[PDB]
DNA sequence: TAACAGCTCTAACAGGAATA
RNA sequence: AUUCCUGUUAGAGCUGUUAAC
DNA sequence: TAACAGCTCTAACAGGAATA
RNA sequence: AUUCCUGUUAGAGCUGUUAAC
């Protein structure tokens, strides 16, 4: 059974689903696994008799692990990761002292090293929002239970073997959500973790689980068999006529590495008439997030704790401009709402198709798709005939900043509109390089008075500079002053970015003048750049950057006209 | 509406030197006081070795002699300080190799270079090192020289000789200072001498200088990637570097891989959690098990939801995490006014949006001018006329732009491989990128972690 | 022992403090008390034997309660609120069926009617933030298991009679916080609630009470005795070296109504050398509220759940002004930062003293206490000699709105400053009534051209009106048009309030012209009031309310001058 | 307010020792008993319901060389239900070094 | 606890009648 | 008190800000 | 999955040297 | 590759917005 099918199956019927999590989920919560736990005991055992400093060797070192394992093999102990080893080393270290064994197992799996991860904060959410009712976890850790306390703020009813009859009663009275530990909490005398204790099953829990099986279908994850008592309980549990209406999916992280016991149990279950399926869903943590992703109408209150990254942190406010102040190149566009034109097409259209129609027709208007057009209707009639046009109406953009941030098409459209507006009534030529727009001094009109201030900006030692011309050592390359103008969405504001550049008349032959572009820009220091930016502000706006609110409209003689207003003074902020 | 939030200029970070003296100018402090790690005897003496073809060994011994004797700065005299001689400035003798500590590259290297085979050339250069291998005790550092005739194999597609050599000799524990003719013939001499000498001291021993005012309880993490152009698609090899000041005096700067295949430079939940787990386990090993209290994860690209969730779930609640993204290319650029002759003071951070700030890692630096004291200095004056700031887009934090901005500024000044005053990016990002290049060139390096002195 | 000394005593040493919550605290949690349970049982049984509709008659009715109690007394049952009644009615209704008894007690005290109040949440916060480590409460339903889990976000280890030896181990290994129920959860069969079960104590729990006695001191609340087993455990508990190290205060809501067993018990402890004290602190909720109030450095994360009212809800944002629009009387003061003067006094001063100094000296400046003065230094030198003045410096108010909102002295000072500024250069007279400032047309200069528009405002059918004069039927009362001007702090903004009024020249003789004030104001409808407000705006500002940003400074010829800027157009907002 | 150091000088510390006795298990080294005052001190500390919960451990350099009173007290404590033990280790300083 | 600032309320009176 | 809330004359209640005790 | 828009990065080259 | 990052020429990666399949 494929993994996508498992997610669909767990979503169609998620209201009747027991979970079974034994020692596999604890790996990812920061809790040492049983394999790691064996090494911790071996480390203590070796350091104890052979008097060695505990600080001197770290157990996850390869050399120290090999040395300790060689020592263990020297005394005839089991060789490597073999059965009857974990219980063997426990009973060796603690020499049949179940109180000290319990205390150590509590300290190793204590509730201070546990850090819940998304897979854990998803199962508890499923418990609270009441899709899964029974979770049998063969883990003695205080997590999934801690996860429920964190996510909902309530107390979860955990059932250790210390009571051991509450689960049979609780499932029957439907006081969900139940979390019955088949091996019980470590806070109690009986832990049932050694191999001799792992051959028997508690009579009443056997019952709790059987009741759960008839009522729900089982999903077992992070479980690799190797336990005889749980395997025989599951085998008996299938014996029941309606064992899992919802089918049992054993989610292994890897089907290839799954033990043969799981596969033969699945085959036996299929032979007994149930629809048990084995699926490979990678890690439990990855799987839980996908199951949660497919969950519909998840409450916001619990989802604010399930996925803490979903909520937006670091909303740290900025201080006031009170009390040297950098002067950036950002002109704030205080326009909040604009009007655009919409055309309805009888057939669906593609933004590429509209772009090629722009290239062919070359109208005196702007258009984009989302089809929002800015300009005159007759231009659109030239672009689109009456047959393909259903209606032409109006569009209002109440929040320009949110609109451009949401859709990049709106960003490009508004950038093109403001660029056309700024260069509508001025002699400065408008070009494009890649996806950016450049306002460049024209070659012929370089002697204008409105450029003279710019001529002062580039001048050396206060004399008259040059604005346009030919490269010193180029055959045909022509150069001019220019400004790259862009639209930047910052927070909830829109700004115009101006950057002084040296435009080259041939587009593809810009690199041949690189040295010149370098040479002309070697000494454009803070004062010179300040002067050039002021001159460009004056050219583009017509007013000096003091207390100005110049307003510019694109296509003023058109029915659909956009009227922007940009402060003539660039952004500044005095130091604190 | 044109009045933005008030900025504050973080002052130039102080650098811990010989006898715990602090000076924000690295080279001036090195001449005046000496290396921070020279307080203890980590390098007893800098014993060198040469690996070059027989024809060009004279260049190696000549440059070593130049390191021995003092030199004066010719270019960029605004910042640089007169060399005082290796023995005087680093307080440790620089030992010229004897006959047996001075190897000769095989003549088959020339044939391979003429054949234009980078892999075989790197293999032959490494195989030439066996004579030095026996006396591995004999030579602390090795100055590998490459003649210009090998240029055809220096850099071409799907290959880089420097990274291949570094990855081949990193598991063999011998530091290597590659020398090209490029810096063998460079006009200014104090430039090359300062750079090579500080690199030699760092690779033989370590810690030429250490950043002061560093809380021992913060571990700084930087992720950076590189691209291997596969025939069918691409491979995004990302690696993570870590810096921290441990309880011991030896400031630590390491890097490591992140593992299989990645099609995008964004780590998934499991990979981010695994990398972060390795990071704080390394910190705990270097801090006798003490949990870090502040974690800074600098990434060149934005953290997805999976990365932020992995960060949140890998640590406990006691360790607040400062997930910050660094943007290099930005549209904004500033100009200081009182308009100033020199650009805006370095380190000014300007809060633009509740989560996005401008940091001026580039800019004028005060108090480090040699001639005409009191005049500001712009490190990148030759390259650019104005400083281009970077954007810090905080993805997770509790409060305080100053806390992360000052940390980034101090992390921009501890690149011992960098000859100049500072770096545009924190050392975490630059070392993660260098190791990403190394791993992309040699994929069989993901097993081990390495100190900075191997790859700087 | 007075309650305040007990609070200091606890606050002095709350690190080592066991709590002993009885069934009284759960009284507020909304759970039915013991008497409520008894009345439910009688009503449940009375309706069945005598076939009566269950929902037809309620239980908290006085008549039905009396009828049911009379029926119960008819069959010879115990009379009224007497011992061996609660257990008697339980054993009568359930005829020795402990499973059904447990199920009913679970349903009555289930975890759906419980709504945590301040007391349980505060105790759970004390548990999490680790001041109190042991909470033994003779209750049943998990009011705290829930509440500490909700505020801390972490699961709580509850101990009961099903295991009952967990508490001693957890105490010995310092696995705090522990919450040991001396009578156990209802999910578990051991409930220990009938009188025959209430004579014995579990050996391991009883053992725990004595070991915990030495470690901490006990605070017992919501407990009224009447239990023999708990009383004898405490007496045994009292009978040990340093049984209560910090002492045990048996807190009761009322000392007068306390049972003699407690007072007998308190007197008994004192004879055994311990410092046990009985105090009255009101209800459990108020006690814990005060205890939390005295808690220092409470974490913000848990306190955001302890007191949900402390955080500010209902921060519902307001929409945009998009798309009839009311025109209010509020002029927005866009000034954000102002400069003031500060004088340092060699001796402390009182705001009343400064007010009387103002009354006597009558300077040409403003002063307030916080001493911030606005005006010229020589005026302050007239008010205060050099001997009493230490230094004179400057003060900056970066956020005017927050400053006036925080301190009402700042509100009054800024209101007076803006009033003086607005009437600085104008002939309109400035008066005060109560604490409201009035700008009134002067009697002599009523023929000014700047009043003619106002003359148009009051005119009838477009003719010329009257602005100042004498009342129709008053001996000496004189009347004029006026505007009450005030400062209003709204959110993060400051506004000027203008209200048209009819000023009367004698202050105390305003009522005699009331009819006239009524008669003149009978027909000042929306159009007329609009005209008067526009005329008053023109008079006070000199510019019509279109796109104006008139700026006014008070004491422009003074070193300390306040420069405010108020938009000339009143607040407006188009309908959505 | 730990850490606490108190010398018996053998009832001022007797109440404190009994209070200490319930809180944590005690280990006694370098003492052979032979003093009736501390003997009755410890015997009185044993009686309570939860006395020396972790255990009472007697560490002498040699088990057979210890005075009979120590073994008598150990047997009495074991009979009372406490988990007192008599373990043989080396010299007190060597024992603490190995710990 | 004694003043002082504002915001808002009720407690006693009085009081005239729906764009003229 | 068939109603309505418009004013007048007062006092409190909360917040505060100081000085204390 | 196929285009299209923006934001940002690296991958190869080239390239000159700190306010003149 | 003693260094630095300034540009050029390209491609990807993410987001999106449509059309689908
Ligand atoms: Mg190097």
């Amino acid at each position: 059974l494929t993994d996508n099918e498992f997610y669909q199956h767990y979503l169609q019927n998620s209201q009747h689903m027991m979970w079974f999590l034994g020692a596999g989920t604890s790996r990812s919560a920061g809790l040492p696994t049983a394999s790691d736990i064996i090494w911790d005991l071996k480390h203590r055992y070796y350091c104890l008799h052979e008097n060695q400093d505990y600080q001197k060797h770290d157990i996850n070192n390869h050399a120290i692990k090999s040395k300790i394992q060689s020592y263990m093999d020297s005394k005839g102990f089991p060789l490597q990761w073999s059965p009857e080893e974990y219980s063997f080393y426990f009973e060796l270290v603690f020499r049949d002292d179940y109180e000290a064994q319990r205390k150590y197992l509590l300290e190793a799996l204590a509730s201070r090293k546990v850090s819940l991860n998304i897979g854990h904060r998803v199962l508890a959410a499923l418990l609270e929002m009441n899709q899964t009712k029974v979770v049998f976890t063969t883990n003695f850790d205080d997590v999934i239970e801690t996860a429920f306390s964190d996510i909902s703020g309530k107390h979860l009813s955990v059932y250790h073997l210390e009571g051991s009859y509450a689960a049979l009663s609780a499932l029957n009275t439907e006081a969900f959500p139940i979390y019955a530990k088949i091996h019980g909490d470590f806070r109690y005398q009986k832990i049932k973790n050694l191999t001799p204790d792992l051959q028997t099953n508690d009579r009443e829990i056997h019952k709790c689980f059987l009741a759960a099986a008839i009522r729900f279908g089982l999903v077992v994850s992070g479980y690799s068999g190797r336990d005889e008592n749980v395997m025989t309980m599951l085998r008996a549990a299938i014996d029941q006529n309606n064992a899992f209406p919802h089918g049992l999916y054993w989610t292994v992280p890897s089907i290839s590495k799954s033990e043969p016991a799981v596969q033969d149990l699945i085959t036996y279950a299929q032979g007994k008439g149930v629809r048990a399926y084995l699926v490979e869903t990678g890690t439990f943590d990855e799987m839980l997030s996908k199951i949660w992703r497919q969950v519909k109408d998840k409450p916001a209150a619990i989802d604010a704790k399930v996925r803490t990254a979903r909520v937006c942190p670091v909303s740290i406010p900025l201080p006031g401009p009170g009390k040297p102040a950098l002067r950036t190149n950002a002109l704030p566009v205080v326009t909040q709402s604009i009007r655009c034109g919409v055309v309805t097409l009888a057939s669906p259209i593609t933004f590429s198709e509209l772009k090629e129609r722009i290239s062919q027709k070359s109208p005196k208007a702007l258009l984009t798709y989302t089809v929002l057009f800015l300009g005159g209707e007759p231009e659109i009639r030239k672009i689109f005939s009456n047959d393909e046009i259903n209606s032409i109406g109006q569009y209002y953009i109440d929040e320009i900043a949110q609109s451009v941030a949401a859709s990049t098409f709106l960003k490009s459209f508004v950038e093109e509109a403001i660029l056309t507006a700024l260069l509508r009534e001025k002699p400065i030529l408008h070009r494009v390089r890649h996806r950016t727009h450049y306002a460049v001094i024209p070659n012929a009109s370089a002697k204008d008075d409105r450029f003279l201030d710019l001529r002062k900006a580039v001048g050396f030692k206060g004399d008259l500079g040059y604005i346009t011309g030919n490269v010193t050592n180029a055959k045909e390359l022509s150069w001019a002053e220019a400004v790259s103008i862009r639209l930047e969405e910052r927070g909830g504001k829109l700004w115009i970015m101006l950057k002084p550049e040296i435009w080259i008349k041939p587009l593809d032959r810009r690199e041949e003048a690189t040295d010149f572009i370098r040479s002309r820009r070697r000494y454009r220091f803070n004062q010179c750049s300040y002067q050039i930016l002021d001159a460009w502000i004056k050219i583009l706006f017509g007013s000096i950057g003091g207390g100005g609110t110049v307003n510019i409209s694109c296509f003023p003689d058109a029915e659909f006209k956009a009227e922007f207003e940009i402060g003539t003074r660039t952004a500044f902020s005095l130091g604190v | 509406l044109s009045q933005l939030a008030a900025h504050s200029t973080i002052p130039e970070p102080l650098l811990l030197f010989k006898d715990n003296r602090t000076d924000t100018h690295p080279l001036r402090g090195l001449s005046q006081y000496g290396p921070y790690s020279a307080c203890f005897n980590l390098p007893g003496q800098v014993r060198l070795a040469y690996l070059a073809p027989t024809e060009h060994m004279r260049k190696l011994d000549a440059i070593v002699r130049e390191l021995q004797n003092p030199a004066t700065p010719k270019e960029a005299t605004n910042y640089y300080v007169e060399y005082g001689g290796f023995e005087k400035v680093f307080k440790v003798p620089l030992v010229m190799p004897q006959e047996h500590l001075r190897c000769l590259a095989l003549d088959e290297c020339h044939g391979v270079a003429a054949n234009g085979n980078g892999l075989a050339l790197a293999d032959k250069i490494v195989q030439s090192m066996s004579g030095l291998f026996r006396q591995k005790h004999a030579f602390d550092v090795l100055l590998v020289y490459l003649p210009a005739s090998w240029k055809k194999c220096f850099e071409y597609d799907g290959f880089d000789l420097h990274d291949r050599i570094k990855a081949k000799v990193a598991p063999l524990n011998l530091p290597i200072q590659i020398i090209n003719d490029t810096a063998l013939t460079r006009q200014c001499r104090a430039n090359v001498m300062w750079g090579v000498s500080v690199a030699l001291y760092a690779k033989a021993g370590g810690i030429p200088w250490k950043l002061a005012d560093w809380d021992k309880d913060e571990a700084y993490i930087g992720l950076s990637y590189a691209i291997k152009k596969n025939a069918e698609g691409q491979e995004y090899t990302t690696c993570c570097s870590q810096v921290f000041d441990p309880d011991g005096t030896g400031f630590e700067f390491v890097a490591y891989d992140t593992r299989d295949r990645k099609g995008n430079p964004y780590l998934s939940y499991q990979e981010m959690q695994s990398v972060l787990s390795k990071s704080l386990h390394l910190y705990q090993s270097s801090h006798n098990g003490r949990m870090p209290r502040k974690i800074f994860i600098h990434k060149t690209t934005h953290f997805t939801e999976d990365e932020i969730q992995g960060a949140f779930d890998s640590f406990s609640s006691s360790t607040e995490i400062e997930l910050v993204q660094i943007i290099q290319s930005t549209n904004w650029y500033g100009l200081k006014v009182d308009p100033a002759s020199y650009p805006v003071d370095r380190g000014l951070y300007q809060p633009l949006t509740e989560s996005e700030c401008l940091l001026w890692t580039q800019g004028s630096v005060m108090g480090v001018n040699q001639q005409n004291p009191g005049q500001p200095v712009f490190k990148e004056a030759a390259l650019t006329p104005l400083p281009n700031p970077i954007m810090l887009r905080r993805f997770s934090g509790n409060g305080g732009w100053h806390a992360t901005c000052s940390s980034i500024l101090a992390l921009t000044k501890v690149d011992w491989n960098n000859n100049t005053l500072y770096k545009k990016l924190p050392v975490t990002l630059v070392y993660s990128q260098v190791f990403a290049d190394v791993v992309k060139q040699t994929p069989e390096i993901v097993n081990e972690i390495y100190d900075y002195r191997f790859f700087m």
